[PDB]
């Protein structure tokens, strides 16, 4: 790749990204929002930090971006609701995807539902639905890699419990029940230290997961293993 | 009449769509595109379900053209290849390009800066009737789309056909 050409693509992509509404400046990536040929879009830029070997740095941005692109395709084909991929710029490591307009993360719905209800029992229907989504996801052998409540959105109308998974930079394919239980254990940890006193709700998700996945029994046994081993 | 959109990521580039029905000189236009005597990309309008489709394909084409990293020989062929769900170049130019018997053709070209394309001369070259792009639904055949992209029941259950189409186009270079 001609150096001058590549650098031009990079400065073209940041010129565009500048000016956009910054949505989240995260650890490894910036998320902006805007329009892409007429559609509402979110752009995830895995920016280089300069604090490391630029070869290692670019390799990392690239692999994350390729992992997410590949997973988002595999989700769509397998009936697992996640954002549509518009365009992936590999010269800069930017993922252009459909914005889930008006979405709320599942974390925010949980915290706002436990400050008015004062009880987690109103969350059970949420729990059941998430069991269905992750069930189908795991049954096509897709591991999310970072199941948290911030990586699930709720698509308006919020109360219908329409879940959209996001952040697939660490996703991958595996039929290994241990890998699936690790996926669930990452979620359980996430619950533990984000939404206190939600243990009832994780078990509710687990029951519905058990019911909607017929490959669940080995997964849950390995999850007990992972809980014990802690890894 | 025509339909034209600026490219968001390449703001000096216009993408123009022209649609024609009752096209008599189909095979002739085909050979004129192989020759390099006609401007733009001649596309099978019956498997385009929306201008957004053409625009995603045109955007990726211009991106790799500027990087000198296209898969096909020219910008005009790259636009058509990006429409394909798979990476087989020849199947893609054959399927999403125009057949000798086509009576509908879509012309897509890309202008950059002020270097214009003789639109009048290009319309001048087609023995058919330039219809509004708004008539594209009449010519698009959902059956053939669902067949050439191989779109699931599972995909239809969580979005549009356009959405599944875009998702395959946008990620085939890594699958
Ligand atoms: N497709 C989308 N539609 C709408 N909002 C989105 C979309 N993708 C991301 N967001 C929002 O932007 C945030 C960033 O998403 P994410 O994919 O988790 O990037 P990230 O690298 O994990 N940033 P961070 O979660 O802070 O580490 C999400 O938590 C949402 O609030
Ligand atoms: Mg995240
Ligand atoms: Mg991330």
């Amino acid at each position: 790749p001609e150096a001058e050409a590549l650098a031009a693509a990079r400065e073209r992509s940041s010129r565009f990204l500048s000016g956009l509404e910054l949505v989240k400046q995260g650890a490894e990536a910036r998320v902006f929002r805007g329009r892409f040929q007429g559609r509402a879009a979110v752009i995830k830029h895995r920016f280089p930090k300069g604090y490391r070997h630029p070869a290692l740095e670019a390799r990392l941005g690239r692999r994350r971006t390729v992992q997410e692109a590949r997973a988002l395709l595999r989700c769509r084909r397998a009936g697992i609701s996640a954002p549509v991929v518009f365009f992936v710029d590999y010269a800069s490591n930017c993922l252009y995807m459909e914005e889930i307009e008006g979405s709320v993360t599942v974390r925010d719905y949980i915290q706002s539902t436990m400050e008015t209800e004062k009880t987690p029992q109103g969350l059970s229907n949420l729990a059941k639905t998430i069991g269905q989504v992750l069930a189908r996801m795991h049954d096509e052998d897709l591991i999310h890699g970072d199941l948290t409540t911030s990586n699930m959105l709720l698509k308006p109308p919020l109360e219908q419990l329409n879940i959209v998974l996001i952040d697939f930079g660490l996703s991958f394919i595996s039929a290994l029940p241990e890998d699936k239980g690790v996926d669930l254990y990452v979620l359980e940890k996430a619950f533990l230290s984000t939404h206190p006193n939600t243990e009832t709700v994780f078990e509710a998700f687990l029951k519905s997961y058990s019911t909607s996945s017929k490959k669940a029994r080995p997964v849950l046994k390995k999850l007990d293993e992972v809980r014990l081993r802690g890894r | 009449m025509q339909l034209t959109h600026q490219l968001d990521l390449f703001p000096e580039c216009r993408v123009t769509l022209l649609l024609f029905k009752d096209v008599k000189n189909a095979g002739d236009l085909r050979r004129k595109a192989m020759e390099g005597t006609i401007d733009g990309s001649l596309i099978n309008p019956t498997v385009i379900v929306d201008p957004f489709q053409i625009l995603v394909a045109a955007n990726k084409a211009v991106h790799l053209y500027k990087l000198g990293k296209m898969k096909t020989r020219t910008l005009s062929t790259e636009i058509i290849f990006n429409l394909s769900p798979n990476n087989n170049i020849s199947e893609a130019l054959k399927k999403f390009g125009i057949s000798a018997n086509d009576t509908s053709i879509l012309i897509v070209y890309i202008e950059e800066g002020e270097k214009q394309i003789n639109q009048e001369y290009l319309i001048s070259q087609v023995e058919g009737h330039q219809v509004s792009l708004k008539n594209l639904p009449e010519i698009m055949n959902i059956t053939e789309v669902k067949k050439i992209y191989k779109l699931s029941s599972q995909e239809e259950s969580i979005g549009t056909l356009l959405d599944a189409i875009i998702c395959r186009m946008s990620t085939k270079d890594v699958l």
